[PDB]
């Protein structure tokens, strides 16, 4: 019975209460399909949890034939590893390799840091990082004045303890956008895209896959377009877990299948 | 050990192959390769031919050579393409590996469930899939275009195809049965043969690897030819290295590629090799 550990994170993970009975409220798509929900315990009722990944953690348990247990991460972030002498890793990544989760099914960034203490599936998902600003404010993107010049009066951030505060940290030239940056980090997208909202934040550097969907829905915020850097969602797994291998070739199957792309025409497109 | 056999396979701009300079030295961003050539087509005498092998994935393995450390002989291969599973035996750069001739295949492999069951693939280095090319102006989301699955719904029909006995062909001929039967008599020869009638008007589109797809428009004269968005590609996956089942180098290696998308590295490449003059 595997420990799955997630976020939310929309539109992959959608985390809504739970109807009276302790049961989730049946739905389908607009297209006739039916909307899986598992029970999701977390920050400490159940609720309930459906999306994209929910999609794809179903495909796995029936594809590989496991049973699981889902809750949010302990401390809604990604991780990253800070110091204590020894370090650790906040998030799921900290949970992952303490044991509180068997897998990790979410958004999670594969990068060299991570992929050093942990597995991870063949990408499920190809993404990139691009901004999110409020429709009205214009910048060019990565490489505008008002961003390579970093000031307080244009704030700008990203999500607390995730692989953009990761990439923008490990990088000598990033140093004066990641200076103004820390100062500003929220801890989670939704907070984050929700100030962009109240002008109280300007730009926002996150996850294409989650930003270009928030613009299509929201229209009242807009992204660059730009794609100024590429990574991919991986599975997480413990070092050699007996399921890594099982696991991406279930994802290989899985694009090649056509079902991913089932996938984006019912959360991502 | 840590002096590999590694083969590879010609593909511009992954990987392109010149004669060595006349001298026999390869010079410049060109490292020695060899390849097996046939002495006539009934027997299977033949001499190892000296050439020079540079590209986009020559220089992956380059930095690899560096930071994980080995050192290698590097050939072509002479049977096959990529690599297909004909009769149980593999051909290509996954068969010079799965019968242990090479302990590392470097090239514009595309990474497939079926492979994998036989080899490991490294982290992908490069994005691929299944993509499609046509002449600015036709509207199109993708391979799973209404316009493709049920092609005589529409007047006129499109008329599209891709270059068979490849990946494209044999995907396509699992998911979309009808659309593998109509496209086929729109077969083309090759990229260069397809982008030809793309451009005069004889095929409406072309479905091929997305990453090829992308490196013709590119460099397309007068920027006409233009692939889908990268968000319409299907099965998408990417090009990486191909190791034995088991390679200890699995390990260095995926680090070593992680940290190259990471520091810029990889982006710097890309844009050497693989940006063009289009958008
Ligand atoms: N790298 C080639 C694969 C390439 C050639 C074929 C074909 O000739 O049809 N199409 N693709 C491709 C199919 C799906 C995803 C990505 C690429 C390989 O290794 O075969």
């Amino acid at each position: 019975r595997l420990k799955i550990v997630t976020i939310h994170q929309e539109p992959f993970v959608y985390v809504k209460p739970t109807m009276s009975d302790g049961t989730c409220k049946e739905e389908f798509t607009v297209n006739g399909d039916p909307v899986k929900k598992v029970i999701c315990t977390g920050p400490t009722v159940p609720q309930c949890c459906y999306g994209f990944c929910i999609d794809l953690l179903i495909k796995l348990a029936r594809t590989m034939n496991f049973t699981y247990e889902v809750h949010l991460v302990a401390d809604g972030k990604f991780g990253t590893q800070e110091r204590v002498n020894k370090k650790e890793w906040n998030g799921m990544m900290g949970e992952l390799l303490s044991g509180q989760a068997d897998m990790i099914v979410a958004p999670l960034t594969i990068n060299n840091e991570r992929a050093q203490y942990i597995e991870f599936s063949k990408p499920f998902k190809y993404q990139g990082l691009t901004i999110l600003v409020k429709k009205g404010t214009r910048i060019t993107g990565i490489n505008d004045p008002r961003l390579r010049n970093p000031s307080d009066k244009f704030i700008y951030a990203t999500v607390k303890q995730s692989s953009v505060d990761i990439y923008f940290r490990r990088q000598v030239e990033l140093s004066t956008m990641y200076r103004h940056m820390e100062k500003h980090n929220y801890e989670s997208a939704a907070e984050a895209i929700q100030a962009v909202r109240d002008n109280k934040l300007h730009a926002f550097i996150w996850d294409s896959a989650v930003l270009e969907f928030e613009a299509s829905q929201k229209c009242d915020l807009v992204t660059t377009g730009e794609l100024f850097f590429r990574s991919g969602f991986g599975i997480g797994m413990r070092k050699d877990s007996p399921w890594k291998q099982n696991v991406s070739l279930s994802i290989l199957k899985s694009h090649e299948n056509g079902f991913m792309e089932d996938l984006d025409k019912t959360w991502v497109r | 050990d840590n002096h590999l056999s590694i083969v590879t396979l010609e593909e511009a701009p992954f990987v392109i192959v010149e004669d060595i300079d006349p001298t026999e030295t390869c010079v410049r961003n060109t490292v020695p390769c060899r390849k097996f050539v046939k002495i006539n087509n009934s027997t299977n005498e033949g001499m190892n031919v000296k050439k020079c092998c540079k590209g986009f994935c020559i220089d992956i393995l380059k930095k690899l050579s560096r930071t994980v450390k080995f050192t290698y002989d590097l050939y072509l291969v002479t049977n096959g393409k990529h690599g297909k599973k004909v009769n149980n035996v593999w051909n290509g750069m996954i068969g010079e590996v799965v019968y242990q001739r090479a302990v590392m295949a470097v090239g514009s492999l595309t990474i497939n469930e079926e492979r994998s069951e036989v080899v490991d693939f490294s982290v992908p280095f490069v994005e691929t899939g299944i993509s499609v090319m046509v002449s600015r102006g036709t509207q199109v989301t993708g391979l799973s275009d209404k316009k493709f699955q049920r092609p005589h719904d529409y007047s006129p029909p499109f008329r599209f195809g891709t270059v068979p006995n490849g990946s494209t062909e044999r995907n396509i001929r699992n998911n979309y049965p009808y659309m593998h039967q109509y496209m086929t008599r729109f077969n083309q020869r090759g990229v260069e043969d397809a982008l030809v009638s793309l451009k005069t008007g004889k095929l409406d589109a072309f479905i091929y690897d997305a990453a090829v797809l992308n490196y013709k428009a590119g460099r397309d004269e007068g920027c006409k030819l233009v692939t889908i968005g990268s968000g319409y590609i299907f099965a998408t996956t990417g090009y990486g290295i191909a190791l034995q089942k088991g390679s200890p180098w699995k390990r260095q290696i995926d680090l070593a590629l992680l940290q190259f998308v990471g520091d810029g590295e990889m982006e710097e490449l890309e844009t050497l090799w693989l940006t063009g003059i289009c958008h």
